[PDB]
C-alpha cells in the first residue's frame, strides 16, 4: 500500500497522462486512443434515483480503420492487461453463444441454460474484433446488452432477466476496404445510424504515408525484431509448446473503489461548456461531423470526467477533470 | 430423546393456559377460544404461533425448529384429545361424507378418518429469510423460512388421504390411510368370516366414504438482484396443501415457511422441495394535465391528449354495430429526442401497464408463447389498461399482423399444440416510431418518413411528430436540471380516474346536428387545403366523450367537440 501513497501524494505532474502515455509500449503513436482505453479500464460510476431509474457507468468504444494501423494488438493487448475479459470474432460468432444456450444435463438428466459470452463477461469487458462482418440478428441480441446491461431469456421452462454489465471495446473496418477521402464519414462507414448512437466515443484511424513518420515507426519496428530474452542463449529457437506493468495492475486495482463526486465548479463547466458545443454543432453540418450531439453526449462527459478524477484519487470531480473530458470528445467529435 | 407423553402434556398445558393479554388486555386465552370454534367446526386451521411457546419455553420452541415432523404430529394429537372439552353444543349435519361417518358411528355404536382440522407453525420472529442458494443439506428436516418470486402454479386437485372399501359377501368395510406419494389398493376380504370360510370376496372402493384433500404444486425462484456476479438463478418446488390454496400467483412476490424434505423414490443422491405451512405476500381539468411530466418543458396539449388516453372514451355498442371507446395514438420522434422521458413517464404513472420494443428481442415476445403451459406476452399482460411499443418501425410482418389483430377483434391466437387456442388482449397501444434515416424531413409525408404501411398506421385517434433541436437557453436549462440531479399526489389522480370513469356520457340530437355541420365544414377544408374519413369522426367522438367524461358530467356538451376539435386540428402543426 505504501508505494501507491506516496506515488499518488507526489502530485509534480498529471499521473493520468504519464499512466497512458506507459499503456501498451510495443505499440507507437495514438496517444487520445491510448488516453480512451485506459478511461474505459477505469469506467466511471453508477447513480440511482428516487423514481426507480438508474445511470449507466460502463463505456462503450469503437474503432475504425484502414489496414496495418494496429488496431487488432490493442484488442489483443486490453484482454492481457484487464481482470474478466473476453474474446470474440465477428464471423465466428452466434447470437445464441453470444447470450445462452440450453444444455441436457448427464448427471442428473435435467434441462438448464448456459452462460454465453456476454454473461460471462458481468462486471468485466469484452472484446469484439471484426464487428463489421456480424450478421444484423446477432446485432439485435447486442443492442439490449449494450443499452441496459441485461439480457431477457425465455427457454427450458425459465422466463429470466440475466445479468450482464460490460463494457464493449470493438474494432472495424470501412466499407471498399481501404477509406474513401471524398466521401463523408458517415458514407465510409457501414453501419447504421441507431447503432453508432450507442457507443461513447468512436475513432478514426487512417495510414499517412508521410516519410517524417515513417522513419521513426520504422526504425521502432526493427529494434523491436532484433531483441531477445536474458534467459536465452545466441542462437535458440522457442518449442511450440515508463511504469512497469506489475504497478500499473496495481495502482488501476487500488483506484477502482475511489467513488468521487461532483463539484458545483465542474457541473457549471460542464453545463455551460455542453450550450456552447450545443450552439457550435448547430451552425455546423453533417459534412463535418461523425454524429449528433445529445443527452448522451452530457453522460459521456460526466463518466470520463469521473474516470480522470479516480485517476487522481481525488475523492472531487475538479475543473481539471472536466478541461481534460471535453478535451477528449472535442478531439473525437470535431476533427476531419 | 425425550418422552413425548411429557411433551404431550407441556403442548396441553400451553393451550390450556396461555393468554397473550388479549381482546385489548382482557386475558381471554387466545388458543382457548380457538378451541372453542374448532371443536363447533366454524373453522377449519389453526396455526399455532412459536413466539408465543417462546414466552414460556425456549428450549421448546428450539426442539421444535429441529425435527419439526415430530412436533406437527404431536400437535395435532393434543388437540384432537382436548377439543371435547371446549364442546358445549350439537353440530348440524351437513356434508355427503359426514354422513357416511354418522351412518358408521349409527352402526357401530381409524381417528385419521374424522380428524377434520389442520394444524400449522408461524414461524419464530429470531429467523430471519434465507435466500433459495442458502438452503443447503445441513437444513434437511428444519423449519425454514425462504423468500422469491413464484413463477407458474398447477390448478387444484383432489389428493387421497385415507381410502374406504366395501365387502361383497360379509357387509364388512375396510380403511387404508396414506402417506407415501404412492400406494398399492387392497383386493381380497381380510375378515375372518371370509377368511375361514375361504368365501373369496372382493373389495369395491367408495369415492363416497374416502377422505380427500385440496392440493396444489408450485414453483419459486431466486430475485435477479440476489444473483452473483455472472450467475444464472436457480428455483425451487414448494408444494401447498390444504387452507393454504389459491394464495400465490404467478409473477408475484412471496415469503414461504415450511419444512425442506427429500423426495420418495417409487443411486444415494435425492431431489428436495419445501413443505409450506404459510404463505405470505410481499381546475381539475388544468390541474390533472399540469401533472403528468412535470419534469419535461412544453408540450402543454401533448400531455392532455395522454391524460385522455388514461381515462378513455365509451364503449357505445348499439346492437353489435360497434363503436369502441380506447384511444389509441403514436409519436415520431427524431433521433434522441425527449419522447423516452415522457413515455417512462406513462409507464410509471398508469395503475396497470406494459412496454415491449419492436426489434424482437431474445426474450418472450409481444404475444403469447409456449414452454416445457402457454405464458407470457406484453399484448397479454396489459388487459384493462394500456400497453406501450417503443421503436414500432423496426417490427416485423408477424408483429404488424398482430398489433392490426388486436386493434380490430382485442384478442389474440397462439396454438399450443396445433389446436387453436385463443386469449384475451383487451387493452389500449400506445406507439413510439422514429424516421427511416436521420431527422424527419418536413418536404416529405409521415409515411415516406417514417415509413410505416398507411392502413394500419391511420388507425391512431392522433400522430405527433415531437420534433426538438439546439439553443443555447434551454440547453442550459436541460444542463443545468440533469447536472443538479447527478450531483444531489399519484393515488388522488388514479382515484379520481376511478371515480369519473363511471360515467358513459349521451350525446343528444342537437349535438350530433351541430357535430355533422362541424365535419362537413372541416372536410370541405381538408379537401381544399386527403386523409380525412370516418375513422376522423369516430376520433371526434372518442376524444370529447373522454372529456365529458374527465367532467363530473352525464352528457357531452359543445365546449367538449371543440376542445376535441382544436386538439385534432392543431395536431397537424406538430409535422410542419
Ligand atoms: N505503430 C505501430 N507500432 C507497432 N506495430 C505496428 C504499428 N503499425 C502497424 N504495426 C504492425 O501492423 C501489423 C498488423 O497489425 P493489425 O493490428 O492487424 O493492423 P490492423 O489495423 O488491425 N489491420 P487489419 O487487421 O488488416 O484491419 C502488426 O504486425 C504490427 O507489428
Ligand atoms: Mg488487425
Ligand atoms: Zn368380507
Amino acid at each position: 500500500i505504501a508505494k501507491i501513497k506516496k506515488f499518488s501524494k507526489t502530485r509534480s505532474k498529471d499521473i493520468f497522462d504519464q499512466l497512458a502515455k506507459s499503456l501498451a509500449p510495443s505499440i507507437h503513436g495514438h496517444d487520445y486512443v491510448k488516453k480512451a482505453i485506459l478511461c474505459l479500464l477505469l469506467g466511471g460510476v453508477e447513480r440511482d434515483l428516487e423514481n426507480g431509474s438508474h445511470i449507466r457507468g460502463d463505456i462503450n468504444i469503437l474503432l475504425i480503420g484502414d489496414p496495418s494501423v494496429a488496431k487488432s494488438q490493442l484488442l489483443r493487448y486490453v484482454l492481457c492487461t484487464a481482470p474478466r475479459a473476453i474474446p470474440t470474432t465477428g464471423r465466428g460468432s452466434s447470437g445464441v453463444g453470444l447470450t445462452a444456450a440450453v444444455t441436457t444435463d448427464q448427471e442428473t438428466g435435467e434441462r438448464r441454460l448456459e452462460a454465453g459470452a456476454m454473461v460471462l463477461a458481468d462486471r468485466g469487458v469484452v472484446c469484439i474484433d471484426e464487428f463489421d462482418k456480424m450478421s444484423d440478428m446477432d446485432r439485435t441480441a447486442i443492442h439490449e446488452v449494450m443499452e441496459q446491461g441485461r439480457v431477457t431469456i425465455a427457454k427450458a421452462g425459465i422466463h429470466a432477466r440475466l445479468n450482464a454489465r460490460c463494457s464493449v471495446l470493438a474494432a472495424a473496418n470501412p466499407v471498399y476496404g481501404r477509406y474513401d477521402q471524398y466521401k463523408t464519414p458517415m458514407e465510409n462507414i457501414g453501419l447504421q445510424d441507431s447503432l453508432l448512437s450507442r457507443f461513447d466515443l468512436l475513432f478514426i484511424m487512417l495510414d499517412q504515408m508521410d516519410p517524417e513518420q515513417d522513419r521513426e515507426i520504422s526504425d521502432h519496428v526493427l529494434r523491436m525484431h532484433r531483441y531477445r530474452a536474458p534467459g536465452e542463449q545466441d542462437g535458440d529457437a522457442m518449442p511450440l509448446g515508463m511504469v512497469s506493468a506489475a504497478f500499473m495492475k496495481k495502482y488501476i486495482h487500488v483506484a477502482k473503489i475511489i467513488k468521487p463526486v461532483l463539484t458545483q465548479e465542474s457541473a457549471t463547466y460542464i453545463a455551460e461548456e455542453y450550450s456552447r458545443l450545443r450552439s457550435q454543432d448547430s451552425m455546423s453540418s453533417d459534412t463535418a461531423r461523425t454524429s449528433p450531439v445529445t443527452a448522451r453526449t452530457l453522460e459521456t462527459l460526466i463518466r470520463l470526467a469521473t474516470a480522470h478524477a479516480k485517476a487522481r484519487m481525488s475523492k472531487t470531480v475538479d475543473l481539471q477533470d472536466a478541461e481534460e473530458a471535453v478535451e477528449l470528445v472535442q478531439y473525437a467529435y470535431f476533427k476531419k | 430423546l425425550k418422552d413425548y407423553a411429557l411433551e404431550k402434556e407441556k403442548v396441553k398445558k400451553f393451550l390450556q393456559e396461555f393468554y397473550q393479554d388479549d381482546e385489548l388486555g382482557k386475558k381471554q386465552f387466545k388458543y382457548g377460544n380457538q378451541l372453542v370454534r374448532l371443536a363447533h367446526r366454524e373453522q377449519v386451521a389453526l396455526y399455532v404461533d412459536l413466539d408465543d411457546v417462546a414466552e414460556d419455553d425456549p428450549e421448546l420452541v428450539d426442539s421444535i425448529c429441529e425435527n419439526a415432523r415430530r412436533y406437527a404430529k404431536l400437535f395435532a394429537d393434543a388437540v384432537q384429545e382436548l377439543l371435547p372439552q371446549y364442546k358445549e353444543r350439537e353440530v348440524v349435519n351437513k356434508d355427503v361424507l359426514d354422513v357416511y361417518i354418522e351412518h358408521r358411528l349409527m352402526m357401530e355404536q381409524p381417528a385419521e378418518l374424522m380428524r377434520r382440522f389442520e394444524l400449522y407453525f408461524q414461524g419464530p420472529s429470531s429467523n430471519k429469510p434465507r435466500v433459495i442458494r442458502e438452503v443447503r443439506a445441513d437444513s434437511v428436516g428444519k423449519l425454514v423460512t425462504v423468500r422469491g418470486i413464484v413463477t407458474r402454479v398447477s390448478e387444484v386437485k383432489p389428493k387421497m388421504v385415507v381410502a374406504t372399501y366395501t365387502c361383497d359377501q360379509c357387509g364388512a368395510e375396510t380403511y387404508q390411510p396414506i402417506q407415501s406419494p404412492t400406494f398399492m389398493p387392497l383386493i381380497m376380504c381380510p375378515s375372518q368370516e371370509c377368511q375361514t370360510n375361504r368365501s373369496g370376496g372382493r373389495l369395491y372402493l367408495q369415492t363416497r366414504g374416502s377422505r380427500f384433500i385440496k392440493f396444489q404444486e408450485m414453483k419459486m425462484q431466486e430475485h435477479s438482484d440476489q444473483v452473483p456476479v455472472g450467475n444464472i438463478p436457480r428455483s425451487i418446488t414448494v408444494l401447498v396443501e390444504g387452507e393454504n390454496t389459491r394464495i400465490a400467483q404467478p409473477g408475484d412476490h412471496v415469503s414461504v415457511t415450511g419444512i425442506f424434505l427429500p423426495i420418495l423414490r417409487t443411486g444415494l443422491l435425492s431431489e428436495t422441495y419445501l413443505e409450506a405451512h404459510r404463505i405470505v405476500k410481499m381546475d381539475f381539468y388544468e390541474k390533472l394535465a399540469a401533472s403528468i411530466a412535470p419534469e419535461i418543458y412544453g408540450h402543454e396539449d401533448v400531455k392532455k391528449a395522454l391524460l385522455l388516453l388514461l381515462v378513455g372514451g365509451v364503449d357505445q355498442s348499439p346492437r353489435g354495430m360497434k363503436i369502441r371507446g380506447n384511444i389509441n395514438i403514436c409519436l415520431m420522434g427524431d433521433p434522441g429526442v425527449a419522447k423516452s422521458q415522457l413515455l417512462s413517464y406513462i409507464d410509471r404513472l398508469a395503475p396497470r401497464s406494459q412496454y415491449t420494443t419492436g426489434r424482437g428481442s431474445s426474450g418472450v415476445g409481444l404475444t403469447a408463447a409456449v414452454l416445457r403451459t402457454l405464458e407470457g406476452g406484453a399484448l397479454v399482460l396489459a388487459d384493462q389498461g394500456v400497453c406501450c411499443i417503443d421503436e414500432f418501425d423496426k417490427m416485423a410482418e408477424a408483429d404488424r399482423t398482430a398489433i392490426h389483430e388486436v386493434m380490430e377483434q382485442q384478442t389474440i391466437s397462439i396454438a399450443k399444440a396445433g389446436i387453436l387456442t385463443t386469449l384475451n388482449a383487451r387493452c389500449s397501444i400506445l406507439a413510439a416510431a422514429n424516421p427511416a434515416y436521420g431527422r424527419y424531413n418536413p418536404r416529405r409525408s409521415l409515411e415516406q418518413n417514417i415509413q410505416l404501411p398507411a392502413a394500419l398506421l391511420s388507425r391512431f385517434d392522433l400522430l405527433w411528430l415531437i420534433q426538438d433541436r439546439p439553443d443555447r437557453d434551454n440547453d442550459l436549462r436541460l444542463a443545468q436540471h440533469i447536472t443538479y440531479v447527478h450531483q444531489h399526489d399519484m393515488k388522488l389522480m388514479r382515484r379520481y380516474i376511478a371515480m369519473c370513469r363511471e360515467k358513459q356520457p349521451m350525446v343528444p340530437e342537437s349535438l350530433a346536428d351541430y357535430i355533422t355541420a362541424a365535419y362537413v365544414e372541416m372536410r370541405r377544408e381538408a379537401w381544399a387545403s386527403t386523409y380525412t374519413s370516418a375513422r376522423t369522426l369516430l376520433a371526434i367522438l372518442r376524444l370529447s366523450t373522454a372529456l365529458a367524461r374527465l367532467r363530473m358530467v352525464d352528457v357531452v356538451e359543445k365546449e367538449d367537440v371543440n376542445e376535441a376539435i382544436r386538439l385534432m386540428e392543431m395536431s397537424k402543426d406538430s409535422l410542419l
